RNA sequence: GUUAAUGUAGCUUAAUACAAAGCAAAGCACUGAAAAUGCUUAGAUGGAUAUCCCAUAAACA
């Protein structure tokens, strides 16, 4: 079971995990435009 | 599938609201009732904020808050001036004064009436002060010319208004310069009128003019003097005259109202209030 | 003393003169048309995909008090233009807009979806707390 | 190099004014799916006048 400073730092990341596949999509979705 | 569906209510009602505001074939309820580089670098500054780490900790801790002051002075600055030209239109100052005439203000004029010495009422844009609020004269803070008005205080002519106190040939800022041209008078709203809107006039002056034919006695309690119009005073200024700021606020009927009419006007208190067998046979219905 | 006379009738042009008092007349119409027309103001709230705006419009359609995340003065004091926190700051900024305009009623009349909405909720709280009345008075008969 | 494209963020001649906008798109929660809804995520002038332009990529080459 992860501690509550786990699921904070986690979240932090989350986000950019987050982050990291929404710019992957749109170079995706751009890529497969081209 | 192919007609537009619009995920929620608001968006048709709004599109709908925009819709039956232009004008159409069909019947509709209006018809018949009616630089560049400061923007970059602020824009680096918003990345810097959005780059903090303290600020997205607050974000998903929903714990921000922001200063209303630090936002309140910025916006003043920024676009402050055009929404104070849309409460004066709003408001029928421009109508009322200029006959119909449009000035965006330029000068962000402040008035606030002192209380005593401690505080100093505010005066908004369509502000609420009650005339027990306006015994004495308010503190302006922005040559020029400083002009008081009653829109609508006059209680014999609709057209007509009075003067609270008029200064001319100001220089720069500071007031107590001005000629005293009018002197103040308490506002005396008639009971009954509801809310009474004055206005504060402030206008450019490119070159000193004496205003010989607005001066007046001092200290006036006339009523027959003290009427005037804006319009044709303007007029006969408007060469040297281009308004840049303003300030209004708005009064009730008070028990002040009573003192002002008869200690020093002098005359009644005005009351008004808005107001929403045989040859008998043949005249009743039996017959 | 020739200053008492005083003229039968007033002359009184301010246009929110019965509004203010409570005798003007409210919209009636509409009858078959939801929500009710019986306001002056309203707050109208609009959530864009990156910005928050919260604008209050009297019957005539001219918003007098706009509230807006993409104006300068708030934006650069907060840290992201939609979220939570930013309705409840463009509410104490539309308070505060409120406040200069003079205006302290006002009706709103949220959605189903919209009123369950955390954000909406604390932008009313910011309201309420600011004073700014989401109830207008009743009009006068 | 000749012709020609083509250069605010997927889209827009939104904008150069008071904002670089609106829209599309995105994480998580909510479990038929979808949609809706709550809470959240990321961004552009690759560039000028007040047409060339370098970059890019084509037919000529």
């Amino acid at each position: 079971e992860h501690s509550p400073e786990e699921s904070e730092r986690r979240a932090l990341l989350l986000k950019r995990w987050a982050l990291f596949k929404q710019q992957e999509h749109e170079m995706e979705r751009d890529a497969i435009r081209s | 599938e192919r007609l537009e569906k619009y995920r929620s209510f608001e968006r048709y009602r709004r599109r709908a609201e925009q819709e039956a505001r232009a004008p159409h074939w069909w019947r509709t309820y209006r018809e018949h009732f009616v630089r560049t580089q400061k923007l970059l670098e602020r824009k680096h500054f918003l990345r810097e904020l959005r780059a903090n780490v303290e600020e997205e900790r607050a974000a998903r801790l929903r714990t921000a808050s922001i200063p209303l002051e630090a936002v309140r002075a910025e916006w003043e600055r920024t676009c402050g001036p055009y929404h104070k030209q849309r409460l004066a239109e709003y408001y029928g100052l421009y109508r009322d004064l200029f006959h119909g005439a449009t000035f965006v203000p330029w000068v962000p004029l402040h008035v606030a009436y002192a209380v005593g010495e401690e505080d100093l009422i505010p005066v908004y844009h369509g502000n609420e002060v009650t005339p027990t609020e306006a015994s004495r004269a308010p503190e302006v803070t922005y040559l020029w010319t400083l002009l008081f008005i009653n829109l609508d205080g006059h209680l014999l002519e609709p057209d007509a208004e009075y003067v609270h106190w008029l200064l001319t040939n100001i220089p720069s800022n500071r007031v107590a310069e001005g000629q005293e041209t009018c002197p103040y008078l308490p506002p005396f709203p008639a009971r009954g009128s509801g809310f009474h809107r004055f206005a504060f006039l402030l206008f450019k002056q490119d070159k000193p003019i004496n205003f010989s034919e607005d001066t007046r006695p001092s200290p006036c309690y006339q009523l027959a003097q003290r009427t005037f119009r804006t319009f044709d005073f303007y007029k006969r200024h408007q060469e040297a005259m281009t308004p840049a700021g303003l300030a209004f606020f708005q009064c009730r009927w008070d028990d002040s109202v009573t003192h002002t009419f008869h200690q020093l006007l002098d005359m009644r208190e005005p009351v008004f209030e808005f107001v929403r067998l045989r040859y008998l046979d043949r005249y009743r219905d039996s017959h | 003393k020739e200053n008492e006379a005083v003229a039968p009738e007033f002359t009184n042009r301010n246009p929110r003169n019965l509004e203010l008092l409570g005798v003007a007349r409210k919209e009636r119409g509409w009858a078959t048309v939801w929500p009710n027309r019986e306001f002056w103001h309203r707050l109208r709230v609009v959530k864009t995909q990156h910005h928050v705006e919260a604008f209050v419009e009297h019957l005539n359609g001219q918003v007098v008090v706009s509230a807006s995340t993409r104006e300068w003065a708030i934006k650069k004091h907060l840290y992201s233009t939609r979220n939570v926190v930013a309705c409840e700051s463009i509410g104490r900024v539309l308070a505060q807009r409120c406040l200069e305009a003079g205006i302290n009623f006002m009706v709103y009349q949220p959605t189903p979806w919209e009123a369950s909405s955390d954000s909406i909720k604390r932008l009313q709280n910011a309201m309420t707390e600011s004073g700014v009345m989401l109830r207008e008075p009743r009009r006068i008969y």
